[PDB]
């Protein structure tokens, strides 16, 4: 199983969109992690729309068809980081991470 | 094929509803329009003519009637429990806008042409002359109207205002339509509530029976539950058929009243009002 | 190896029943309509998933037979069909087949397009065959050829020699048409496309113009999750069943069982009881359930009193020793203990209460030894006339019969899920998958739906919430102790709009009351039903296959909410027109007077009477059955 | 609060061996399936290995299969990654990751809610 | 269609081992046969009940239609009707009945 | 006639051992009594429905 | 019977799923089964008082 | 285990030894054979399957004697830890109870 992500994304401050593409990804649970510069990754989305406590409400998730989308509404200066999509391949028992998107 | 029969009966009722609406309202093939000048010999018609300001193009009386009756389900995109358990509401074929347009066309026809448009081509006629005509129909000479035209117009305007005020202030004025809606909602709620009954089984939940019993005993309990729920559906469909027959009779009466009181002047006593019938104006509900 | 379209080939008679001038539907392993059939030109072995459809077209006697089995080797049984110019031989042996046979190096014995169908089900190998002179696009049914009772396990197969067609059957519902001759002349695959589904629903091969409600789409679950309390201890059932001595029925011993994993399947090893006796539950399903608490009540009674350990029973044991409630949920396990509880001369250690003032309530114990006053004279604590000791000894002896021999009884009382569960089966838990349509199992509560984080303010003692229909709509996870809302997976009714089969085969699909972005787009048949796949948004739902136009016409096929559909080369959707535009030239002093007239004759049709029908109950319900008539006489 | 601490990372010759240790606190150690995930500087995250709560099942990535070995001590609330025959591409920052409760099993819903500080390993 | 559905309902098992009474009587002893026949009798009685109820509703509708037809025969054929749209579109002159 | 038929329907057994509830309650234990009473209840409910 | 039974077929069923044709196990010939003569009977009386 | 020979039953005999269909039509005749199939010290000729990967379909027979892999470590055809022989002997004795 291979997860496809755009190399980078750009958006004006104050609507950022990150996409994770895979074959039949709508039947897989997709989790989104955020990693800053020199910091450990932080889970921002679980089970395609689940937001942990303490995470700002700007982050939202969806997963349908052949793509999973992470949307950051009203992106601030501190939201610029690397975002990774992660799944658990049922056919191989491998934890598959995304390519990585920086904004 | 018990359920095939139930679905067939429900589909027949649903089709009959649109048939009744079409019979009552789609009585004319021409969408007549009122003239730009709203003068008809001193007879005010603003409370029954469509209002261009409102997006729905409904008259103030129709707007008040729409606000006075609340629909449990309009059929568009307790209710969640009904939907999750296989019960849904289908939207009517004709929208409220189209029914209002039909009503406005009937109003324009009866205002600008009298009873002529109901029997053929619409023949224009001054409204005071038409009211003199209706005075002749009730056995009163034209001069009685022509010498009291202002008084008659004032009385008509006052009566229209009083009708609007009474419909706005009466606690239960639209009781029939509200009762129909409440009956449908109560029937659906009872059908949903019937799923909590055990009907002699160990549990009312199929999953509990399937998890607690082996397939033979599970089949016995599920057969009991199926019998109970099929009886509930049978009763609901029978009551719906009876109510649909009553509603069809009411709609046939409404279509007859639209044909004989709106499209013409009726000599029948008490069919289109208390006194001697002059005319009638339909309003969508 | 090539790939081709099977057209409407692959059809056989699904029974030995003669049928004529009929439209019969059935469910069986059928080759799909227009199926991806592999065309082999002549060597690995091919599989046997749910049967095989085989087709041959060669003019020469080249294809000689077939080989079936699992491993084609002398470790297992393999089935070999050979034909020659005068005879056909079917054989079942542990052949050592060659990897390219044409056969072996070392039971059962049986003595133009060519179609065969091989099925292996119910311990029977059914072969259907047909020969049709000239895959052709025509229709022809395959008559049964032979039925082998071999009952052999089959997973792989290969032909025996040169091109041939191979297809794989699937469980399908088919609507077959039987003509006057009794021969299947046409068939409809109910899951091929919406038009075929409409044909199956209407039970006809021709569909009139209109809109028909066929079925409802439903999103299938993607995973199966199991949520059980984290309990590792094993329940001490051995301390109850394997006890050295048992208590008397008047002082039956109660053991509390909680905070442990119960494996009831091992209970059979503890005591030599013949079978369980469970009420409100099956012994088969005990390992799949959870209970708040378990109570093990142990005692010893006589054999003839074993029937008294049951709900609704009276008698000495039931009235004065051990009473079960009417709504008792649990099991009763009684086994003969003559070798352990009977001695020569009489075992008088076991006693039962014989007299009591009032009957015991369920699950009540009475160990009082006070003198019972049978009459009106007070006993003053002294046994005598009309004053007997309440306890009577059994006096078991080995020479007694089975009805008098001692029996050890253990009653397992189960508390259903209302509080947190403490006794659970050996079922292993999984992860708590959220926001996806899955099958869930919460402490034995099994269901299908989407689990989402709940905002409901559950009180600490509450474990689940129920909706109007008394179904669980919210649940507390036994491990994370968080509240989850359960929502049924995406679903909705589907209507098919067709201009009539006499006009065109094109159809439109209306998902009723469903947002157009919510229409399932699953690419796998297991993730969505029906299996067929096929855009405008109306208040009635999502319409697919019809092109919306800005023009207005009279309503042809009513879709709803002012939207209608029509056939104009393609199906179009539009807003129905109420009528022709008109405007009356009103004025203060203008009139319109007719100068002509027309004599118009119109037709009005009114029904007057319907068909008069008479029904005889005896023939309809029974039909010349005396027993049925006698039973029906009891219905009033 | 839940706390994860990595140690043992440093400098190693190519083809050598090394051992990473992650100490855990704040949660029931025996019930969670822990993971090792590495990231090459300038690149994305890559899962390395996983071990179950009962230590009865170990899972390794195809890129590190055979070279690496995961283990755990529940009596010490620690778990270790012993790698050998390290290639030049194994130079990365390693993190020990813990799943949340309800997704603590190495199954479909497996994901990470907390990440350790990590240790840099240079080959 | 109602008659055909009533006939087709005889093929249903209604939870019994078979839909044929003779099969039940030949395969089971009188007690179990009585149980299965009771299930079949309940199913077929329910089918007859449903058929009779739907027939009664349809008969009520047909009676309303026939009352309307009799009124139209009295008021449009035996006389000239002043009611609008009762006996045609325009101004009613007369009406002629025809058997159907 | 409808009322008289409704009254007469109480004499039917509907497959039960007896049409009298007291006879069933006095001749059978609560489980079998519940079965027979369920049959009688189904029959009488059908009569009332009709 | 004139029904063209195929060799593998042993009986035929009608709309009501009842056997209307059968193959004799010995002569192997097809026989149609028709229910015996029957019909409803009505009684016309001028009244017992007359 | 006599109760396991019935439609809709599970358990060792039903799951891995002998399964009857839900729509089974037939009869089951079971009689005690203690005097014929039990010997002093244990009759170990009769065996039943204890472990299997999947439940048997109705009227299916499995005579395979391959080692069952309970865990994730392959057994390589050798019995040991988490790798047991699929067949277990009854060991009938005359002193046993009726069950
Ligand atoms: C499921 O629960 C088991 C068992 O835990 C016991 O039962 C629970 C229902 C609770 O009541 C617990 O308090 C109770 O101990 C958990 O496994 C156990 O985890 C605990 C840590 O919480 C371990 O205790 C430690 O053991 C070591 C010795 O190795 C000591 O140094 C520590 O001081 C401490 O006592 C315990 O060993 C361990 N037992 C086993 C058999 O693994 C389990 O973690 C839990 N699962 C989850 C997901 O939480
Ligand atoms: C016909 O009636 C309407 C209202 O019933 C009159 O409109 C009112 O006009 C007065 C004075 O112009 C306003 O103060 C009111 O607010 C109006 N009412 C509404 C509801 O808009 C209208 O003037 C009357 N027609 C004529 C020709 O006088
Ligand atoms: C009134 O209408 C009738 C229509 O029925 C006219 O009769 C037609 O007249 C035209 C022109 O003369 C003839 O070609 C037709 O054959 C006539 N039809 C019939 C059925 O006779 C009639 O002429 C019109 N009269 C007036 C005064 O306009
Ligand atoms: C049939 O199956 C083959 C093999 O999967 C595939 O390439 C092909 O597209 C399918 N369809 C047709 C129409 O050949
Ligand atoms: C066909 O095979 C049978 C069975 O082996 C054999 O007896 C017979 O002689 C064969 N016939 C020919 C023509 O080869
Ligand atoms: C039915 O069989 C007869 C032979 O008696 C044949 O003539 C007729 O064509 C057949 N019917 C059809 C529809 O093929
Ligand atoms: C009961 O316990 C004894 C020892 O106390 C043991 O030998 C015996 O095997 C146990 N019974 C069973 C059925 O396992
Ligand atoms: C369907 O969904 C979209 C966005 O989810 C929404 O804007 C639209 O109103 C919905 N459709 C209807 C008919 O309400
Ligand atoms: C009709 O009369 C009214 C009131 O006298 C006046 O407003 C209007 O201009 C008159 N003329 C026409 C042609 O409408």
């Amino acid at each position: 199983y291979v997860l496809t992500q755009p190399p980078s994304v750009s958006v004006a401050p104050g609507t950022a969109r990150v996409t994770c593409g895979a074959n039949n990804i709508g039947s897989e649970s997709v989790h989104w992690y955020q990693q800053k510069a020199g910091q450990a990754p932080v889970l921002v989305i679980y089970y395609d729309r689940g937001r942990p406590s303490g995470i700002p409400e700007r982050f939202s998730g969806s997963n349908s068809g052949n793509t999973a989308t992470l949307t950051i509404s009203r992106v601030e200066a501190g939201d610029e980081a690397e975002y990774y999509c992660q799944v658990w391949d049922k056919s191989s028992d491998h934890v598959v991470f995304g390519g990585g998107t920086k904004l | 094929s018990f359920c095939t029969q139930l679905k067939r009966a429900l589909t027949g009722i649903a089709v009959e509803q649109d048939k009744n609406t079409q019979e009552v309202f789609a009585q004319v093939k021409q969408i007549y329009k009122t003239p730009p000048i709203k003068y008809f010999g001193g007879f005010n018609f603003s409370q029954i003519l469509p209002d261009p300001s409102k997006p729905s193009k409904r008259s103030p009386i129709e707007d008040l009637l729409f606000n006075k009756v609340t629909l449990a389900d309009a059929g568009f995109i307790l209710i969640c429990a009904q939907k999750f358990n296989g019960l849904t509401v289908l939207p009517p074929l004709l929208t409220d806008e189209m029914i209002a347009q039909y009503t406005s066309a009937l109003l324009a026809g009866t205002i600008t042409s009298g009873w002529t448009f109901g029997a053929g081509p619409a023949l224009q006629i001054p409204f005071p002359m038409q009211m003199a005509y209706r005075f002749n129909g009730i056995g009163v000479t034209q001069n009685v109207l022509y010498e009291n035209q202002k008084l008659i117009a004032n009385q008509f305007n006052s009566a229209i205002g009083k009708i609007q005020d009474s419909l706005s202030s009466t606690p239960s004025a639209l009781g029939k339509l509200q009762d129909v809606v409440n009956h449908n909602a109560q029937a659906l709620n009872t059908l949903v509530k019937q799923l909590s009954s055990k009907f002699g089984a160990i549990s009312s939940v199929l999953n509990d029976i399937l998890s607690r019993l082996d397939p033979p005993e599970a089949e016995v309990q599920i057969d009991r539950l199926i019998t109970g729920r099929l009886q509930s559906l049978q009763t609901y469909v029978t009551q719906q058929l009876i109510r649909a027959a009553e509603i069809r009779a009411s709609a046939n009466l409404a279509a007859t009243k639209m044909s004989e009181c709106v499209l013409g002047q009726s000599k029948r006593v008490d069919f289109c009002g208390k006194g001697y019938h002059l005319m009638s104006f339909p309003q969508s509900a | 190896q090539s790939y081709t379209n099977s057209f409407t080939r692959g059809v056989y008679y699904p029974d030995k029943v003669f049928r004529s001038s009929v439209l019969h539907s059935t469910q069986d392993l059928f080759l799909p309509f227009f199926s991806n059939v592999t065309w082999f030109h002549a060597n690995p072995v091919l599989p046997f998933n749910d049967g095989v459809y085989f087709a041959s077209t060669e003019k020469s006697n080249i294809i000689r037979g077939w080989i079936f089995g699992t491993t084609l080797d002398s470790k297992t049984q393999s089935l070999l069909i050979v034909n020659n110019a005068t005879n056909v031989v079917i054989k079942v042996c542990e052949f050592q087949f060659c990897n390219d046979p044409f056969v072996y190096s070392s039971e059962y014995v049986s003595q133009n397009l060519r179609e065969f169908v091989f099925k292996n089900i119910d311990g029977y190998f059914k072969i259907y065959s047909k020969h049709t002179p000239i895959l052709p696009q025509g229709f022809s049914a395959l008559e049964p050829l032979v039925d082998l009772p071999i009952g052999i396990n089959i997973t792989r197969f290969q032909t025996l020699l040169a091109a041939y067609y191979v297809g794989y059957l699937q469980p399908r519902t088919f609507l077959l048409k039987y003509n006057e001759n009794g021969t299947i002349t046409d068939a409809v695959d109910c899951a091929l496309d919406p038009l075929s589904e409409t044909k199956c629903t209407l039970k006809s091969f021709t569909v009139e113009k209109g809109i028909y409600q066929t079925s409802n789409f439903r999103v299938q679950p993607t995973e199966s999750i199991v949520r059980f309390p984290n309990i590792t201890n094993l329940c001490p059932f051995d301390e109850v069943f394997n006890a050295t001595t048992f208590a008397s029925v008047y002082a039956w011993n109660r053991k509390r069982i909680s905070n442990c994993v119960a494996d009831y399947s091992v209970l059979y090893n503890f005591a030599p009881f013949f079978a369980f006796k469970c009420y409100g539950v099956s012994p088969t399903k005990l390992n799949d359930l959870c209970f708040t608490n378990v109570y093990a009540d142990s005692f010893v009674i006589r054999g003839n009193e074993v029937s008294q350990i049951a709900p609704g029973q009276t008698g000495n044991i039931a009235d004065y020793n051990y009473k079960l409630p009417d709504d008792f949920t649990g099991c009763v396990i009684a086994w003969n203990s003559n070798k352990l509880d009977s001695t020569v001369g009489g075992n008088y250690n076991y006693r039962y209460r014989l007299f009591r003032k009032s009957k015991l309530k369920p699950f009540e114990r009475d160990i009082s030894t006070e003198i019972y006053q049978a009459g009106n004279k007070p006993c003053n604590g002294v046994a005598g006339v009309n004053c007997y000791f309440p306890l009577q000894s059994y006096g078991f002896r080995p020479t007694y019969g089975v009805g008098h021999q001692p029996y050890r009884v253990v009653v397992l009382s189960f508390e259903l899920l209302h509080a947190p569960a403490t006794v659970c089966g050996p079922k292993k838990s999984t992860n708590l998958v959220k926001n996806k349509c899955v099958n869930f199992n919460f402490n034995g509560l099994t269901g299908t739906g989407v689990l989402t984080e709940s905002n409901k303010k559950f009180l600490p003692f509450q474990q689940f919430g129920r909706d109007i229909a008394d179904t669980t709509d919210a649940v507390r996870d036994p491990q994370t102790l968080e509240i989850l809302d359960i929502t049924p997976c995406s679903f909705g009714g589907v209507s098919v709009i067709t201009p009539g089969t006499n006009t065109s085969n094109q159809v439109a699909v209306l998902y009723q009351g469903v947002n157009c972005t919510e229409v399932p787009v699953a690419i796998h048949a297991d993730q969505l039903t029906p299996t067929w796949r096929v855009v405008f948004q109306t208040r009635a739902g999502c319409l697919i296959g019809a092109e919306y136009v800005n023009n207005s016409y009279e309503c042809d096929i009513p879709i709803g909410a002012g939207i209608c559909a029509s056939y104009q080369q393609s199906i179009i959707a539009y807003t129905m027109s109420l009528g022709a535009e008109n405007s009356v030239a009103y004025s203060n002093n203008s009139i319109a007077i007719p100068t002509n007239f027309t004599i118009s004759v119109t037709t009005e049709i009114l029904p007057v009477s319907m068909t008069k029908t008479s029904v005889d109950c005896t023939m309809y319900i029974c039909g010349d059955s005396t027993e049925c008539s006698n039973l029906l006489l009891q219905y009033g | 609060e839940v706390q994860l601490l990595e140690s043992g990372g440093g400098l190693v010759q190519p083809g050598g061996s090394l051992r990473l240790s992650c100490a855990a606190s704040g949660f029931s150690f025996s019930g969670y399936a822990l993971s090792w995930v590495r990231q090459t500087p300038g690149k994305g995250l890559e899962w390395v290995s996983s071990i179950s709560g009962s230590a009865d099942s170990t899972y390794y990535a195809d890129s590190v299969k055979g070279r690496f070995t995961i283990s755990r001590d529940n009596s010490k609330n620690t778990f270790y990654l012993q790698m050998s025959s390290l290639r030049a591409d194994d130079t990365a920052i390693y993190y020990c990751a813990k799943p949340p409760l309800g997704s603590n099993l190495f199954a479909v819903g497996y994901h990470f809610d907390y990440w350790g500080q990590g240790t840099l390993v240079t080959v």
